[PDB]
RNA sequence: GGGAUGGCUUGUGGCGGCCAAGCGUUCAUAGCGACGUCGCUUUGAUCCUUCGAUGUCGGCUCUUCCUAUCAUACC
RNA sequence: GACUAAUCGAACCAUCUAGUAGCUGGUUACCGCCGAAGUUUCCCUCAGGAUAGCAGUGUCGACCUUCAGUUUUAUGAGGUAAAGCGAAUGAACUUUAAAUAUGUAAGAAGCCCUUGUUACUUAACUGAACGUGGGCAUUCGAAUGUAUCGACACUAGUGGGCCAUUUUUGGUAAGCAGAACUGGCGAUGCGGGAUGAACCGAACGCGGGGUUAAGGUGCCGGAGUGGACGCUCAUCAGACACCACAAAAGGCGUUAGUACAUCUUGACAGCAGGACGGUGGCCA
RNA sequence: CGGGACCGAGGACCGCGCUCUGCAAGGAUGCUGGCGUAAUGGUCACCAGCGACCCGUCUUGAAACACGGACCAAGGAGUCAA
């Protein structure tokens, strides 16, 4: 993994395959989760998921 | 290429001081989910009218169901497909009962017979023959002929693969 | 033009980086107007 | 697997005194009982320093107590977990209540000659467990001909 | 503009002349002016390597130089965090004084009356004509 | 003490010019270009012009394989 | 350069002597906790050096201050695409404005104002520096994360190695050769690629259950002779191909298309017939 | 609302609670059968399915090459002083 992405799911706390985490949706956090798509799959949960 | 729905895609460019009501423009997706329709509707306008995702946004996704799925209808499809040549046009007919079953075969017949992937392939017209002298190709001529009739010679009976062994030998003739 | 520090810091105030090739250039020139100089001496006493 | 970029760090401190006088092991079981138990930092400022080494708890001299007895300490206790050395260039010794690890024979002589009072850290737990009225004092760390030669 | 020991300057190698010059690394890079000269001016520029920085001084004509303006955004804030927090002060009203990040744009109904959407194909016939 | 190029190769030259189906281009009419072609490299003559081992091969006995066939077989 | 007791380009014996080697070989129980590295910068090179960087034990200091291989905001580089020119003017046109990563800055340790001096500078008490005093805590002035602090001491290996993606510079008949970032390996086991330094998945205490990744489900082999529509018959098909052979290559193989053209005023193929006269045109 | 698999850590009470005479609420109890011994368990030898290169040294980046090893016992190499 490049330093770059790396370091992104360091700070969104992303650290072993198969965790999750909830973001707030600002632009800060929307371009950090578009740069390390190639290892997260991520989208909208409803309240039954929550 | 998949259980495709068509969907009506409606987008813009977000509204700005100069232009505050901006045009609105809608397309006819075939795509298997809401995701796949509003990202090829967004590669479709930044090829034509240079409009982004981050500058625009969607206004409707809606699904388009065929009025008569249980009727039997003839269709004409014109496409583009992308080869190492080029881009040629093809035109091309199927006998379905839905727009989107006619476009599902044809991704299955150009995968089959120009091994042409979804990418490289425009849909660039779906039309319903309206009456029975607009088919031009002879392999639906033949299936819209006066009287149609045929028998069904050599069909191998359906047994199940668990049976291993059978103690007649299988007839096909039914 | 990358300078390094510890040139510059020897460097002499009021004095650039990009004079110091003139400088060398002039040092070579004297140096070998002296040697033809010594050499004319020397022809002219002959 | 997980990706740790940090690394988590064990500590860089001392937990025990590498001593083994057995003096010093009561007198940190009694200041790691204070130290639990009252709110009072200067306990565990005094179990911690209990801890150190030699080269850690340099020597407090009379003179240097004198000094920071002045303007308004007068009447504290020093505290100094260390050596209380004596300084024959401090002529006259003031009144002062000191307790203290251990003191040389002269500083203990001058100090009960000019009227004080001397104590070990026991004394001090029991007349100020919670460390009031208390001046806390350290020798020169550095004053050292390894540390001049660093 | 005569550039001064301590301020942020800009590096921008001007004109057709880098078409051929060796050091390129620097070209579009900001620094802080150590030295100057009435032609040349020494900047401070750091690289990384890794997992460090380093230091590295260069010596750029003031043709290629433009002030920088970095810090131009932080005194301005500064100047108008303190007058919003004054009248803030002044008619008893909080500010909001922090920037924040762009929210996600919230629900609006757009009409179609006089704006019918324009339908699409995806090559134009115009040109296929 | 340390060491001991490879799905390569085969039958048709190089340089220079021209032509050229086609590819491109048609706000520039350039550029690539097979097939070819044209220039250089004794009336069956002369025998009075052999143009440099750093690189090493052989022979015997004997078995097998390939075909890119000299002979035998057929066309 | 023969011989001088099987010893000779300098015999044999003992001693100095356990001579010296940078070269070769070897170097002895277990478990636990950490754990690496290949021009960074300088020196005349090879028979060269230090040195940065990366590590471990101890401690100490309020383990105080917070910082960060990240995004956002402002502003650079890249104005480069794009839209318009019913805006002006004409990639070099611009109102506006790309993707990709990238530099700088984002607070009380800060921001100014005022006071004077100046040995700086300026026409200049003018700017700036130096100090002086004052005002700003009404929110301490983006997001996200934060068992990630700092300074000493001592100790150790490695410090011009290999492969690969991307960017860039040169090339060859073809191969390729340099740099910069990043990742992997040297130090590393596991699942799959039949097999294996460089491939894919995934990183490792001892066990039980559940679910997957890459890859597979005709048998070897756990899992489908699974489903839908088509294509292909190869005189050693094809099934992990992309490079070369190799070309605008050759196919009376097979299917799907595009363009042009003919067609009941009879198209394509055939069969029955005509295929004439000047004229045995001129020269040879 | 069924059907199945694996597991039962802890050891007076304390707590959160609930459907509140009590409870499925901070970790398994109740009932029953056969046997009470090689029956369970263990060691050794062997067959069977699957897995599995011969160690040490050297070299460089790594392999390969190369070197040592017929077998066993005892001896055998970072010590002492300043």
């Amino acid at each position: 993994i490049p330093p770059k992405p790396r370091k992104i799911l360091q700070l969104l706390r992303l650290r072993q395959i198969n965790n999750g985490v909830f973001v707030k949706v600002t632009k800060a956090t929307a371009e950090m989760i578009k740069i390390v798509e190639p290892w997260v799959a991520y989208g909208y949960p409803n309240l039954k998921s929550v | 290429m998949g259980r495709l729905q068509e969907y009506q895609v409606i987008g813009r460019h977000l509204p700005t001081e100069a232009n505050p009501n901006p045009a609105l423009y809608r397309m006819r997706i075939f795509a298997p989910n809401e995701v796949v329709a509003k990202s090829r509707f967004w590669y479709f306008l930044r090829g034509l009218k240079k409009v982004k995702k981050a500058t625009g946004e969607i206004v409707s996704v809606n699904v388009i169901s065929e009025k008569h799925p249980l009727k039997v209808k003839n269709f004409g499809i014109w496409l583009r497909y992308d080869s190492r040549s080029g881009t040629h046009n093809m035109y091309k007919e199927y006998r379905e009962t839905s727009r989107v079953a006619a476009v599902e075969a044809m991704y299955a017949d150009m995968a089959a017979r120009h091994r042409a992937r979804f990418r490289s392939i425009h849909i660039l017209k779906v039309v319903e023959l309206e009456k029975t002298e607009d088919v031009k190709r002879p392999y639906i001529k033949q299936l819209v002929a006066k009287n149609l009739s045929f028998p069904l010679p050599h069909r191998v009976p359906k047994i199940s693969t668990k049976k291993i062994f059978s103690a007649k030998r299988p007839s096909t003739f039914s | 033009i990358e300078v390094s520090a510890a040139k510059e810091a020897m460097r002499p105030e009021g004095t650039s980086v990009r004079g110091d090739k003139r400088r060398e250039i002039r040092a070579r020139v004297k140096k070998n107007q002296k040697q033809m100089l010594r050499n004319q001496r020397i022809a002219a006493e002959k | 697997g997980i990706d740790l970029r940090w690394k988590h760090v064990r500590s860089s401190h001392r937990k025990a005194p590498k001593s083994d006088n057995v003096y010093l092991k009561l007198l940190v079981k009694l200041y790691r009982f204070l130290a639990r138990r009252t709110e009072a930092p200067f306990n565990k400022v005094v179990l911690r320093r209990l801890f150190m080494s030699r080269i850690n708890r340099p020597p407090v001299s009379l003179s240097r107590i004198a000094r920071n007895l002045k303007n308004g300490n007068e009447k504290k206790t020093v505290v100094v977990v260390a050596t209380v050395t004596d300084d024959n260039r401090l002529l006259q010794v003031p009144k002062m209540e000191v307790a203290a690890l251990r003191f040389t024979a002269k500083a203990r002589a001058r100090i009960e000659a000019a009227g004080g009072r001397t104590l070990t850290l026991d004394q001090l737990a029991l007349e100020k467990p919670t460390g009031a009225n208390t001046l806390l004092l350290r020798g020169p760390k550095n004053a050292r001909e390894a540390v001049k030669h660093f | 503009r005569t550039y001064r020991v301590g301020d942020i300057v800009d590096i921008k190698v001007n004109g057709a002349v880098q078409k051929g010059m060796p050091h390129k690394f620097y070209h579009g890079k900001t620094g802080v002016v150590y030295n100057v000269t009435k032609s040349a001016v020494g900047v401070i520029v750091y690289k990384r390597v890794k997992h460090r920085y380093i230091e590295k001084r260069i010596n750029v004509r003031i043709e290629h130089v433009k002030p920088s303006r970095s810090r131009e955004d932080f005194l301005r804030r500064v100047k108008e965090n303190a007058e919003l927090k004054k009248k803030a002060k002044a008619e008893g009203v909080p500010v909001q004084l922090k920037r924040q990040p762009a929210m996600p744009r919230e629900a609006h109904t757009v009409s179609i009356a006089d704006n019918k959407p324009v339908t699409l194909a995806p090559v134009a016939y115009e040109t296929t004509i």
